[PDB]
RNA sequence: GAAACCAAAGUCUUUGGGUUCCGGGGGGAGUAUGGUUGCAAAGCUGAAACUUAAAGGAAUUGACGGAAGGGCACCACCAGG
RNA sequence: UGUCCUACGCCGGCAGGCGCGGGUAACCCGUUGAACCCCAUUCGUGAUGGGGAUCGGGGAUUGCAAUUAUUCCCCAUGAACGAGGAAUUCCCAGUAAGUGCGGGUCAUAAGCUUGCGUUGAUUAAGUCCCUGCCCUUUGUACACCGCGUCGCU
């Protein structure tokens, strides 16, 4: 975990903006581009790499450092902390290879779920991708939400992590017995009609991203698939999905359906298949960026001043002395 | 309304991962329209097709 | 000739045909000040303190392409078990 | 495969003991007498007799020693499990898969590993979509514009 909170920060923001415009981050762009300390900043790197926060990279000539998984993991974690969201951390780990759910704790001790996407050419455009689908999937939640639907209440998002609220549960797989399938089942066409009445049509809808809130509730997430209703193939994912919903109910519970509902209702809710005049101050702020504009060409063209080809020479001419 | 057909030659394999073959057909209402289309499956020179609709053609130009 | 190139950018250490302007590592800086002209915009002349181990000019190979074409594989896919 | 592999008889529910023979091996195990499969009986769509774990008692081997069950045998308890999402492995014809057998450390210890036979298919004979890999041509030795307010000595 994190100890101290100085310049962690600074350093791997930097590291950030170097990933945004190329693969290997030089230390010269970070030194440059985080100038609240000077000269320290080396083991400061020296301090990351202990943990998995950077990776170190130098193949033949080109030498710099890398951002890792958990450094962009704590990197979201820490613009969390500085939101005031989350404080301690709950260890019920939902392993999965498409994202990691963290329990959270804020200061007020309320518990809240934490999805952190990873997915799985190197990792930058991995980060990338899940920073996108983190995004997408954050838009998806607050559309739901708007849309009164049973979803969790989105709270904050940062760059891949979702804080989001927080209802306990099993997945409807692995409930053996339900007492009420009935009144849950017709919820669950209920739920359907709803769908397609707002303009959305799930394709995968499957039981076992229905979670079982106490057997009483109906929990769904993980849209990132969602797709729209414009599409020619809309009704053939809306009854696979109706016929899957029945072979699950006839097949796992042993409860014969009554209600088939076949209903293709477009669009009668919202469309969310798109879903000295100058005065000195001035003068001053602009003056003082200009010349801090300078000065950091300076420290960059400074920075940017390979000891390795100079060994390598040295050891080449001692070698020809010492063999000739 | 659907017409009768027959394979006159195989010209090639097109789709994402190959899967569709190129096809010519000649119709069997004795008339010499030879019309190129698309078929999944295998197919040689000889086969004889049930087409749903004849007014659709295939991917031309 | 550093070369790309050049019958001139040749007749240059075998260095002198006449003559005008003009450069002296990169910045500061064509900036400040002074003078002068202009209605003005600005034009002409034009520093220093300080900063810096470099900045540039020609060519020579080609990691890497988010550049393009082909070929191969059920440790890739398609249709399947 | 074998000097621990076992043929035969007796005592045996039963693992196993007892008296006897062969085999340092195309000979004896061993026509290697296999298993799915087939032919008849019963069960009859339910946590059922499916599925067998986890426990309770006895018995017999292996070993100087089985208590933290070595292993197997005889009764009894019957759990989860109702065809399994995201994702992922292997596979082109005696092939996958089902089914049994043999070898490997070894006194008894084999859900592991490696080969062998038996029953034996669906689909495809196409492609660069995905995943990569291998060549050819071709150019190249982080520039500019879009991080801050206040506080005392």
């Amino acid at each position: 975990l994190r100890y101290m909170s100085r310049d962690d920060f600074r350093v791997l923001t930097a590291v950030e903006m170097g990933m945004k415009n190329h693969e290997i981050v030089p230390g010269s762009l970070i030194a440059s581009i985080a100038s609240l300390k000077h000269g320290g900043c080396n083991k400061v790197l020296r301090e990351l790499v202990k943990h998995k926060l950077i990776a170190w990279e130098r193949t033949k000539t080109v030498q710099g450092y890398r951002l890792t998984n958990a450094g962009y993991d704590y990197l979201a974690l820490k613009t969390l902390s500085s939101r005031q969201v989350v404080e301690s951390v709950g260890n019920q780990m939902g392993v999965g290879k498409e994202s990691d759910i963290y329990i959270v704790a804020n200061e007020e001790g309320q518990q809240f779920a934490l999805k952190l996407h990873r997915l799985g050419r190197h990792n930058v455009s991995w980060l990338y991708l899940s920073r996108l689908s983190a995004m997408k999937e954050f838009a998806y939640m607050k559309a739901l939400y708007e849309r009164k639907f049973p979803v969790p209440k989105p709270i904050d998002y940062n760059r891949h992590a979702v804080v989001m609220e927080l209802i306990n549960g099993y997945p409807l797989c692995q409930i053996h017995h339900v007492e009420d399938p009935a009144s849950v089942y017709d919820e669950a066409m209920e739920l359907i009609v709803k769908l397609a009445n707002h303009g959305l049509i799930h394709g995968d809808f499957n039981e076992f991203n229905l979670i079982l809130d106490e057997s009483d509730h109906i929990t769904m997430i993980d849209f990132p698939q969602m797709v729209s209703t414009s599409h020619p193939n809309a009704e053939w994912y809306f009854d696979r999905d109706v016929k899957c919903i029945k072979d699950f109910f006839m097949k796992r519970f042993s409860y014969e359906s009554e209600l088939f509902p076949t209903f293709k209702d477009i669009r009668r809710e919202d469309t969310l298949d798109v879903e000295s005049t100058i005065p000195p101050e001035l003068v001053k702020q602009k003056v003082k960026r200009q010349l801090t504009k300078q000065q950091k060409s300076a420290v960059r063209r400074r920075l940017q001043k390979a000891n390795i080809f100079t060994k390598q020479r040295r050891e080449n001419m001692q070698n020809i002395k010492s063999s000739l | 309304p659907i017409k009768l057909a027959r394979v006159t030659k195989v010209l090639g394999r097109t789709g994402s991962q190959g899967q569709c073959t190129q096809v010519r057909v000649e119709f069997m209402d004795d008339t010499s329209r030879s019309i190129i289309r698309n078929v999944k499956g295998p197919v040689r020179e000889g086969d004889v097709l049930t087409l749903l609709e004849s007014e659709r053609e295939a991917r031309r130009l």
